RNA sequence: CAAGGAGGUAAAAAUGAAUC
RNA sequence: CCGAGGGUAGGGCCCGUGACUGGGGCGAAGUCGUAACAAGGUAGCUGUACCGGAAGGUGCGGCUGGAUCACCUCCUU
RNA sequence: UGAAACUCAAAGGAAUUGACGGGGGCCCGCACAAGCGGUGGAGCAUGUGGUUUAAUUCGAAGCAACGCGAAGAACCUUAC
RNA sequence: AGCGCCGGCCAACUCCGUGCCAGCAGCCGCGGUAAUACGGAGGGCGCGAGCGUUACCCGGAUUCACUGGGCGUAAAGGGC
């Protein structure tokens, strides 16, 4: 389906391969799910409002949060890391 | 209320409503499956339930879910739906039994498979 | 049939010696004066406040543990105790001490209930006369329980006439060891017997 | 020589700027099973410092039981607030059939058999003050007959 | 820039991160020096031709090739895996 | 010496960030 | 003569279904605004009537499930 | 007059402790006002964001992070 | 000799795997790194030629109150 990936995006996903797997486990599961149903499944989705409007959210953990935005050809990867 | 209106009018009974109406009075119900997928939970949950709409016996087409850990349910499985209601799932007020005529049980199960329809393993003892 | 398997884990997890072997029960290596702690893993860990419920459930399951009984069997001599006349405590316990088995054991022809089911159950007892190979069978006031006459010898069964003789019997009870035989003189009344139940527990555990 | 039980332990709360702040109570029933029996509650902020306050209210408070040989003179029901409790009284050999609060005060008490029933609201509290209550308002025979003597 | 991916690619990027971990640091050598300098760096840039045209490849192996197209505001990851 | 019975009151300033 | 039933015409009640259309509920956080809760920034609610993207605004009357907690106007030292 | 399907795991009454008010009464602090001298403009120093870069090691993030950890980075320090 | 259960109601506890995934579930709810609540194991509890599940009836439900309930503010005084 197309990923784009941002460059702030790009280096959070590039710091966990060589900082921790498992998070990079549920953001690929994250990903997989996501280009099947971009709006429901897995990390609970819900779309984000006024600062990120256009956007939607699924938990990576507690506190790490994968924001992402949705179009008919492609998924834009805005984050992996931090709280939004 | 006075004793006269006790005679005038009585005491309504309760009339308690069935919460399984597919079933139709029946413990069980035979379905073939129309449509198996998974479903995403309710409010304070996250999961992906995999539920199966059945076309029963009684002319109902109703959804239902599929217990255990995997299943072998295509488009044209006949399975029975055993009844009660998931909470997190809405519109599922039914169970698929398994170990019936094409829910196979579920593999590797070895501690309550009374439940999900596995036979006794032996390690030749 | 009935509970087959380890027994001085019944004994342990009650927390109180109640006789299920015998010999062994006297003997020093009655496994209560050597691990007086519930059975399992965590047997020596903290003892946690029981509720209401676990001691009833464990006050009723001492006593059915005691005579070596199914819940089936026990539920029913409540049933039957509990809607007759009198009090239902002592005519439970009275009904519970009428069965064949129990009586076998209390004469002194086994060491153990389980002993004395098997007694029973194989022929080797004898009352009024006919043979009654029932474990189950209520005793009335004034039955002649004996032993039958291929089963007078019986190594084992001469042996526990000899450790029987010199024991005094119960008040409810009469014992002829040289003509092997004994007689039901009356319903035990709850001062004859001294078990370590309180009935009145197992009286309100089956009133849900 | 008093037989200390207790029933509800609690965790009530209050608050204040910056968080909750837990205060405990304890609710104990003390008897002999003689036909004396009390009943106490205490507010402290521990566990064991409630349960001793509750105690020593307990011995304070206490009334008489005037014991039938197994159980109550006669039936009484007595309405606290909105709890309510039915006392009766059974033959010899049927059990203390009673709820988890009246159970542990006819318990201490000397009940050996009673038949009771929780009515209106089950609040724990409630219904061990009610029990209190009609077990003060129980008469025996020779009461009775004092009271409609005349002198 | 950003960075974009195609289905076949990204499984491909999955394919060798649970396969070989020499490979995917080797691959992350490459798309780091494209970014700096998309016509130059390691892997000898080297571009396609006839019906490849507006496509360049590096090798990450003897076998392997890394294939990209380069835009103003974007990478094109093609592949990262020579299919048999 | 106290107060009641009545009577006219600020504003243009809106919203909340997604670990219940 | 009556007569099972068959046929013709006209009704009554119930059930399924129907392009389109009206609201209802769920999908933890889409857009617009700030109505209500602190005198919620114009006290609130209500019956009615009209109007307005929307909550709602206004007219008439009503209610306490609001307000005399300070200067300063009408009657008293 | 007056339901049902469906849906929710509650909706609520009074009262308690708090928090808040573009509610009130009383009262403090360079809080306002009165009065000095400044920053924002310029050049430079230092720290941070951003971007660049092989790396520009990391942390600190309103008040209460930003010449802060450095009360002292030429190689040492030093973790890139 | 088998079956259910071992977060609470409800008798019965540790380790490993898992990581808001897979899954449990009758309710409150559990699972986003140490999960007595998922799966397995050891151990325990309850029953035993059976043990659990589903459907229906009664009970708990004094939530149709004759026994045995209420209507100022919780649902409920009819406008008179
Ligand atoms: S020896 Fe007898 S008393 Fe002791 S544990 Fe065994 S059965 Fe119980
Ligand atoms: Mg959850
Ligand atoms: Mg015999
Ligand atoms: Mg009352
Ligand atoms: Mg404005
Ligand atoms: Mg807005
Ligand atoms: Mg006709
Ligand atoms: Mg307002
Ligand atoms: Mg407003
Ligand atoms: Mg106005
Ligand atoms: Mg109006
Ligand atoms: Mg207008
Ligand atoms: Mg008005
Ligand atoms: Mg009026
Ligand atoms: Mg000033
Ligand atoms: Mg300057
Ligand atoms: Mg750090
Ligand atoms: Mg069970
Ligand atoms: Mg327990
Ligand atoms: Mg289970
Ligand atoms: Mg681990
Ligand atoms: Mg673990
Ligand atoms: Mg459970
Ligand atoms: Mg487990
Ligand atoms: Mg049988
Ligand atoms: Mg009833
Ligand atoms: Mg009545
Ligand atoms: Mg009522
Ligand atoms: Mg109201
Ligand atoms: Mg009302
Ligand atoms: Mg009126
Ligand atoms: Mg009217």
């Amino acid at each position: 389906m197309k990923l784009i990936w941002s460059e702030e995006s790009w280096d959070d996903y590039l710091y966990w391969q060589e900082t921790d797997k498992r998070i990079v486990k549920k953001i690929n599961e994250l990903i997989k799910d996501t280009r099947r149903t971009p709006f429901e499944g897995k990390g609970k989705p819900e779309p984000l409002k006024h600062n990120l409007s256009g956007f939607w959210s699924r938990r990576i953990t507690e506190e790490h949060r994968l924001v992402y935005a949705v179009t008919d050809d492609s998924l834009l990867i805005a984050a992996c890391r931090y709280h939004y | 209320p006075t004793i006269n209106q006790l005679v005038r009018k009585g005491r309504e009974k309760v009339r308690k409503k069935s919460k399984v109406p597919a079933l139709k009075g029946a413990p069980f119900r035979r379905g073939v499956c129309t449509v198996v997928r998974t479903v995403t939970p309710k409010k304070p949950n996250s999961a992906l339930r995999k539920v199966a709409k059945v076309r029963l016996t009684s002319g109902y087409e109703v959804t239902a879910y599929i217990p255990g850990e995997g299943h072998n349910l295509q488009e044209h499985s006949v399975v029975l739906i055993r009844g009660g209601r998931v909470k997190d799932l809405p519109g599922v007020r039914y169970h698929i039994v398994r170990g019936v005529y094409d829910a196979a049980g579920v593999k590797d199960r070895k501690k309550s498979r009374s439940k999900y329809g596995t036979k006794k393993p032996k390690e030749a003892a | 049939g009935r509970y087959i398997g380890p027994v001085c884990r019944l004994c342990r997890r009650e927390g109180v010696k109640l006789y299920l072997k015998g010999e062994r029960c006297y003997s020093p290596k009655c496994a209560m004066e050597r691990r007086p702690y519930p059975p399992g893993q965590h047997g020596q860990k903290r003892a946690r406040r029981p509720s209401d419920y676990a001691v009833r459930l464990r006050e009723k399951q001492k006593l059915r543990r005691i005579y070596g009984i199914s819940e089936r069997q026990f539920r029913n001599l409540f049933e039957e105790a509990s809607k007759k006349k009198g009090v239902t405590g002592s005519v439970f316990l009275g009904l519970l001490e009428s069965r064949l088995d129990n009586v076998v054991y209390r004469l002194g022809f086994a060491v153990s209930r389980r002993q004395a089911r098997q007694l029973v159950r194989h022929g080797h007892i004898t009352v009024n006369g006919r043979r009654v190979d029932l474990p189950s069978y209520r005793v009335r006031p004034g039955d002649e329980i004996a032993v039958a006459e291929k089963s007078r010898n019986l190594e084992l069964i001469r042996q526990n006439l000899e450790a029987m003789k010199g024991r005094k019997v119960g008040p409810w009870l009469s014992l002829d060891v040289e003509g092997m035989k004994g007689k039901f003189l009356r319903l035990p009344d709850r001062e004859d017997l001294a078990l370590p139940v309180n009935e009145q527990l197992v009286i309100e555990f089956y009133s849900r | 020589d008093f037989e200390e039980k207790m029933i509800l332990i609690r965790r009530t709360a209050r608050m204040q700027a910056g968080g909750r702040r837990f205060r405990f109570g304890a609710l104990v029933v003390v008897g002999d099973r003689q036909g004396r029996v009390g009943l106490g509650f205490g507010k402290a902020p521990e566990v064991p410092l409630a349960v001793q306050k509750a105690g020593y209210y307990a011995r304070r408070n206490m009334v008489e039981v005037p014991l039938q040989n197994g159980t109550i003179p006669h039936e009484i029901e007595v309405e606290f607030g909105a709890s309510k409790i039915v006392l009766k009284p059974a033959a010899p050999g049927t059990g203390v059939i009673a709820g988890a609060v009246p159970r542990a005060i006819l318990e201490l008490a000397g009940v050996t058999d009673i038949l009771t029933k929780e009515l209106g609201s089950r609040n724990p509290i409630n219904i061990a003050y009610a029990t209190m209550e009609a077990l003060r308002q129980l008469r025996t025979k020779a009461d009775v007959e004092r009271l409609r003597k005349g002198e």
